[PDB]
RNA sequence: GUCUACGGCCAUACCACCCUGAACGCGCCCGAUCUCGUCUGAUCUCGGAAGCUAAGCAGGGUCGGGCCUGGUUAGUACUUGGAUGGGAGACCGCCUGGGAAUACCGGGUGCUGUAGGCUU
RNA sequence: CCGUGGAGCAGAAGGGCAAAAGCUCGCUUGAUCUUGAUUUUCAGUACGAAUACAGACCGUGAAAGCGGGGCCUCACGAUC
RNA sequence: UAGUAGCUGGUUCCCUCCAAAGUUUCCCUCAGGAUAGCUGGCGCUCUCGCCCGCAGUUUUAUCCGGUAAAGCGAAUGAUUAGAGGUCUUGGGGCCGAAACGAUCUCAACCUAUUCUCAAACUUUAAAUGGGUAAGAAGCCCGGCUCGCUGGUGUGGAGCCGGGCGUGGAAUGCGAGUGCCUAGUGGGCCACUUUUGGUAAGCAGAACUGGCGCUGCGGGAUGAACCGAACGCCGGGUUAAGGCGCCCGAUGCCGACGCUCAUCAGACCCCAGAAAAGGUGUUGGUUGAUAUAGACAGCAGGAUGGUGGCCAUGGAAGUCGGAAUCCGCUAAGGAGUGUGUAACAACUCACCUGCCGAAUCAACUAGCCCUGAAAAUGGAUGGCGCUGGAGCGUCGGGCCCAUACCCGGCCGUCGCUGGCAGUCGGCAGAGCGAGAAAGAGAGUGG
RNA sequence: CACGGCGCGUCGCGGCGCGCGCGAGCGAGCGCACGGGGUCGGCGGCGAUGUCGGCUACCCACCCGACCCGUCUUGAAACACGGACCAAGGAGU
RNA sequence: CCGGGUGUUACAGCCCCGCCCCGGCAGCAGCAGCUCGCCGAAUCCCGGGGCCGAGGGAGCGAGACCUGUGUCGCCGCGCU
């Protein structure tokens, strides 16, 4: 048998509100920048992230991300993180600079980086404004329960890219 | 688990990761009856946990497939062996069934189960489906079915459809 | 309500470990403490004096000044919403050097010998500790013999 | 191989009985003028060297007790977080993580620091 | 002869204690004079209680040391 | 004299921004104050367009604990039951003048076991959790001062000077600091933990979140439940919940079953039910016997010793006490029941004839039914619904919130953003462009 | 095939890579557009005493929503208290 | 024609098993427009319906030998 690599790169949306949440995991979700229903984000894994998503598997929905679903992130919902302002990237002047320093000089570079993990996917995804995603069309099947228990929430492998198809 | 649409197959193995104690644990084995292959896994681990000391923290998924049914065009009949939660015990039954696929066999399990016992599939534990034959199965409402000259109408046929001419001069006709 | 004693509620607390009472080991009173090592407290009740308040127990503070037989440390107690830096002095019984800091000194002697060492070498060495990857890919061989089915047992009763 | 003086960790070192101890040493042992102290030179203190491993002490033994360390019990008991789960309730099942303790069955029975000897 | 405390340590209880913190003797008055710091309740204020010091006079012991009250946790009181 | 009032009542325009507390300590303090806490306003010191810090979070190390659990063949304290020993004593007897000389015993005792326990027990001992560390204020050198400590320029501390930048876990984020200060100091509810109480929409705590201070979609209705928090609008999509009609949505040729109620059932909080039963029906578990011919059903037998022994006035089998044998048999119990005072008589167990293939139990769990009685007429929200519009497991599609996505508009905050360059026949129209800096001025080959 | 000059070519490994000169880092026009937020260089009717426009405001109808304010309070539509209606005066100086 | 019985290819068929090139041939997650999947750097084309159009001096080239114009920047192209 040949188990292949564990997956370093997790895309996650929150999928509850702001109602009622419990401190830690309402500080759990502002260091993930999930605050607002309907957000997503990029999260590299390792001990660390997967101790800190256990923490709100109920509040969040999180999987493995395709090269498809990257690239359509990207080019539609992405916007950069200029000056503490949320600017559109519509020229690639806009990423060579906030990121020029680290050889990204495009939206190739940014979509690479962040798909294979590079040496400063932390500073790209920071650059990266937390993604603002559509309701999901056709419906959620259970926000409350857990995704194996027919719900939504929890970790679910590759299913998180049937989700984003109909959340952007 | 939730016993959504029709459930299918998956073989997966699976094993405890190398330790200084033992470099090469042994592969487990287990037929999972699921909607897909997470829940599959997340049952995998349950099972494993329960029979051996195993967790998927200290273990691996070392392989996770469909298997496909073998002879889904020859109408076979099926045995599960099966242990479910009652409201005040838990009990072991076996139960005959009548398809084409064993995971068909494995839903209709799962939906007679709630409806006879109001048990809940993360209360059945299914144990045991083999293909029976016609001479060992032993329940009248699958054996009934064993014969060559099978021959019966359809008394009753109730009107379908009863919207699409909502208003219609006719009183249906039940015998066809 | 409850009473403001000094020794409230430790009846656990200082008490001696089971078959570890009589004689304190004197190697306790054989350790050299110096200004600004961080040390541990956890108040011993076979000597009485000196003795930490019962909030301390269990505290990691900072030595900062050191007397012929007890020890003066800066720790930090968390006093309703805010956090107060306030020094006590403990006798040297109820003290033990804190060895949380010894690893992290090890390691800068390994990491700053590793830096110095390779520097002639111009090759690229790792020192920050990277958290645990995710595992890579690799094969399961299978030695011929099958892996063996798991089922459930059939349910029946001990009681 | 091992002992003495001072020790560190304080039973893997303790407890009961049995066997063996070459040399040095440690002891038992012989006396009370002096130092010293008792009802009593028994203890303590002092002065010695006829005898002895009897005892202490050291090593070893016991399908030994204990102790120490593993397996089993056991993914059991318990438990963080979740559900518009079940149940009249009492309580229970599941999802996400952590995860014990008896009985019972194995293995072991002091390591070591400084100084000074004996084994010429 | 056995005896790990199954006794005692003023008192309630709990903790602690075996060539001792218990019992018996010898000598003494650190239960003395003095400035600061700190802990306990705490507002981080007092009183009360307590803890490490420092400066003198001492006690005891061969000495190292120990002692400025009671083995520790309670036994107490502003302005005028 | 407009006496005082910690107590009632009232307390007059708009928009914008921020936004609580019912808790700590003291008070003749408990309907009130003071003080911390929570709030606002005013600022100030720096910061980025290599690096500093910080965190209701994790990771890697390292300590802290005595709850949940467990244990009593471990200490303390409770606690049931039998085993084996002895004289260590006592108690009923017995042979003995007496004798631990002897016989049983009952006991206390000892040794191994055994049943069940602890908020004020414990050898063990979690999960969750509480500290500390993760570098420049750090490491590595050289040298001075000391009245302290000193076998010893010993130890320690403080000073100077010098060298090392891969800024030494992940993630996120500008941070620090100072004045002045209102209101508050009646709280309540919910999951989990938990004390008193028979219990309570009772009384009292811990953690977190809510209500109060808050509107919106759903639960018919509703301070707290589920979803979601709000500027004024258009489009799209959802959450929770729903889609017979009221009432937007299944007017799907939806899937598989279960259930008949002369009191059916119908969705967290939540608004009503238990023990015990059913040959109603549907599953399941276990054990039997049946072509050496069962289960019914229809018919024949159902005997002697002996009216067995003790018995009672009478007991022949049938009120009572043990046992329960034999020969005859295809079979008959010293008897399963009805009957008389006793019999008698009937009947059963058991075996035969006809009939010729499946039949008996004992449990267990679903729905339904009995258990099930209150007062104005009455409420799955109503109508009503039974090839469901009920119950269980499920699939597509559809409906809509002030939530989410796109767009417009208002305002606030931030960029402590840009513009004095309107530089014009005296001029030459730029400083958006990935790369710290001159559309530079002139002199020689 | 986002290949396209000549050379001196080691700026070189065996040519490709890859450097130094070539008036020395200046070829120009037109045109189309999935290209830093809509235009038409496109049209059609009805208009003098019966017709055109008038958000709001006057009256009326319909569907949906909708309990009376102020106050104390944990909690007010309350079977808690003040309030028939109108004008003027009326309380942090 | 039906029912009952026997049985093992007969006047039907079914299942498994060595090979014959895994025997050979299409074809292949099949418009035999539903027998069962996961997808698209291994994905492109065309069409239909609904709502909106906020903003308003972006410059080009002309060269101190001229002073025009309002279709301009980035990007993708075509012709000489
Ligand atoms: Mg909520
Ligand atoms: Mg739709
Ligand atoms: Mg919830
Ligand atoms: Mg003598
Ligand atoms: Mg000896
Ligand atoms: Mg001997
Ligand atoms: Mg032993
Ligand atoms: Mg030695
Ligand atoms: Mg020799
Ligand atoms: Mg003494
Ligand atoms: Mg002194
Ligand atoms: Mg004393
Ligand atoms: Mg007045
Ligand atoms: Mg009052
Ligand atoms: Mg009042
Ligand atoms: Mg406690
Ligand atoms: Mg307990
Ligand atoms: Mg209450
Ligand atoms: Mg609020
Ligand atoms: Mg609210
Ligand atoms: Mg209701
Ligand atoms: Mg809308
Ligand atoms: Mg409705
Ligand atoms: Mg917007
Ligand atoms: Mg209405
Ligand atoms: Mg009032
Ligand atoms: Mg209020
Ligand atoms: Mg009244
Ligand atoms: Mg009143
Ligand atoms: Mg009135
Ligand atoms: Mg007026």
């Amino acid at each position: 048998f040949y188990v292949p690599a564990e997956p370093k790169l997790a895309f996650v949306i929150r999928i509850r509100g702001i109602n009622g949440v419990s401190p830690k995991v309402r500080k759990v979700l502002q260091l993930l920048r999930l605050r607002q229903i309907f957000n997503g984000t990029f999260v590299k894994l390792n001990k660390a992230s997967i101790n800190m998503l256990r923490i709100v598997e109920p509040y969040i929905a999180w999987g493995y991300p395709n090269l498809k679903s990257v690239n359509e992130l990207i080019y539609k919902r992405g916007y950069g993180k200029i000056n503490k302002k949320r600017i559109a990237l519509t020229d690639n002047t806009l990423i060579a600079r906030s990121l020029g320093k680290y050889n990204i000089i495009c939206m190739e570079d940014l979509i690479h980086e962040i798909y294979t993990v590079g040496k400063h996917f932390k500073e790209a995804n920071n650059f990266l404004w937390p993604f603002k995603l559509s309701s999901p069309r056709g419906g959620m099947k259970k926000k409350t329960t857990h995704f194996v228990e027919g719900g939504d929430a929890g970790n679910r492998e590759d299913q998180i890219n049937r989700l984003i198809r109909r959340m952007n | 688990m939730k016993a959504s649409g029709t459930l299918r197959e998956y073989k997966v193995v699976g094993r405890c990761l190398p330790t200084p104690k033992c470099r090469t644990p042994p592969l487990y084995r287990m037929r999972i009856f699921a909607p897909n292959h997470v829940v599959a896994k997340s049952r995998f681990w349950y099972f494993v946990s329960q029979l051996k000391k195993m967790k998927k923290s200290s273990g691996e998924i070392v392989y996770c497939g469909q298997v496909f049914e073998k002879s889904p065009l020859r109408v076979k009949n099926f045995g599960i062996w099966l242990r479910y939660d009652s409201r005040s015990g838990t009990h072991n039954m076996y139960r005959e069934y009548r398809d084409l696929t064993t995971a068909g066999a494995v839903t209709q399990c799962y939906r007679d189960m709630g409806a006879r016992h109001r048990a809940r599939a993360h209360s059945i534990q299914i144990m045991k489906v083999e293909e029976i034959a016609a001479s060992k199965c032993r329940r009248p409402a699958v054996k009934q079915f064993h014969d060559s000259k099978i021959k019966f109408p359809l008394p009753h046929r109730v009107l379908r459809r009863q919207h699409k001419p909502r208003f219609t001069t006719k009183r249906p006709n039940t015998f066809f | 309500t409850n009473t403001k004693g000094k020794r409230r509620g430790t009846r656990y607390m200082f008490s001696r470990p089971f078959r570890k009472h009589g004689v304190v080991p004197l190697a306790t009173y054989m350790r050299i403490y110096k200004k600004g090592d961080i040390v541990d407290i956890k108040g011993m009740g076979t000597v009485q004096k000196g003795m930490p308040h019962k909030c301390y127990h269990g505290k990691t503070g900072r030595v900062y000044n050191v007397t012929q037989h007890a020890v003066g440390i800066v720790v930090n107690k968390q006093v309703k919403g805010k956090i107060l830096a306030k020094r006590i002095n403990v006798r040297i019984e109820h003290i033990k050097h804190s060895k949380s800091r010894d690893s992290f000194l090890k390691r800068v002697k390994e990491n700053d010998q590793k830096k110095k060492e390779a520097k002639e070498k111009g090759t690229w060495v790792q020192l920050k500790r990277q958290p645990a990857p995710p595992r890579e890919a690799h094969f399961v061989r299978t030695n011929g013999k099958e892996p063996e089915l798991l089922e459930p047992i059939p349910y029946e009763f001990m009681a």
